[PDB]
């Protein structure tokens, strides 16, 4: 089955499914039967919200470790989260031409170009929801759509099938002895070396030789990576949250100004002005 | 913790 992790602000309230109203229900795609909805009361009142129906899953509401609302350029968010009649309705935020990051990544290889790209959008996402008191634990390229122009639109909820994917879960996640933000770093780590290379840096056959790996592994670096590619999976692959980078006080800065991301400029990047490697059918 | 920090080898 599938497991949302709905991060909650503090605060909202639950919904209903009376308390929206269905305008079109339409296919797209990889997200299948999709309601697109628009709200009757609260703040949203008035605002077009997609509505998926699931039969089969778990919904977990972990509050948000802490005001403006704000709509990032590279994250879509579950808005409200509830189970009626033994049905999960997630209402998230409509993604027009949506497709799956796997999708891509199966069909396409990137340049290393091409993962600065969606990388750099997915880092601006992750400190976003980091500022939002978000920490993801289980960061995964399923949880990392692309909208109709290409650019990368991270959940802000869980999606897993603590339920996580333990390939890209951090030494001290792993461990159960407690972590910080610092721990979506290393994921993030993963998702670059899964991008670059094509397999995972940590994978045995159980979860049991996958975990020990994360916790024990020495890996050889894949060294037809550039330079800058090879010192930033160095500095983000680091067991002691202390030691990666990521994990001081600038946070994302830390990433950010690395010789790896030295083309971006993140203004321009936020600005949706950088135009993406792979642009989706339109 | 008590583990290898750096994953990559030298
Ligand atoms: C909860 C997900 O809903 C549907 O896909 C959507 C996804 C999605 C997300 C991550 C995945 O790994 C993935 O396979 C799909 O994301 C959405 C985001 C939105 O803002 C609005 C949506 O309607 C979907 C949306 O409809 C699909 O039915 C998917 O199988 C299911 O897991």
């Amino acid at each position: 089955e599938i497991a949302i992790t709905h991060h909650v602000k503090e605060g909202h309230e639950k919904a209903d499914p009376s308390q929206f109203e269905l305008l079109k229900v339409l296919g797209q795609g990889s997200f299948g039967k999709v309601f697109l909805v628009k709200k009757i009361s609260g703040s949203d009142a008035r605002q077009l919200y997609a509505m998926k129906v699931l039969k089969k899953a778990t919904l977990k509401v972990r509050d948000r470790v802490r005001l403006v609302e704000v709509n990032h350029p590279f994250i879509v968010k579950l808005h409200y989260a509830f189970q009626t009649e033994g049905k999960l309705y997630l209402i998230l935020d409509f993604l027009r031409g949506g497709d799956l990051f796997t999708r891509l990544s199966k069909e396409v290889m990137f340049t290393e170009e091409d993962v600065k790209f969606y990388l750099a959008e997915l880092a601006l996402a992750l400190d976003h929801l980091h500022s939002l008191g978000i920490i993801y634990r289980d960061l995964k390229p399923e949880n990392i759509l692309l909208d109709e122009e290409g650019h990368i639109k991270l959940t802000d909820f869980g999606l897993s099938k603590f339920c996580g994917t333990v390939e890209y879960m951090a030494p001290e996640v792993v461990n159960r002895r407690g972590h910080t933000q610092s721990a979506d770093w290393w994921s993030f780590g993963v998702l670059m070396f899964e991008m670059l290379t094509g397999t995972l840096p940590f994978q045995g056959k159980d979860r049991k030789e996958t975990m020990t790996m994360i916790l024990k592994a020495k890996l050889g670096m894949p060294q037809f990576l550039s330079p800058e590619a090879q010192s930033l999976l160095r500095m983000l692959f680091k067991r002691n949250p202390a030691n990666r980078l990521g994990a001081g006080p600038d946070g994302v800065e830390e990433i950010k100004r690395h010789s790896f991301f030295s083309t971006i400029d993140w203004n321009k990047l936020y600005r949706r002005e950088i135009h993406p490697p792979f642009k989706p059918a339109t | 913790e008590e583990l290898e920090d750096d994953v990559f080898q030298p």
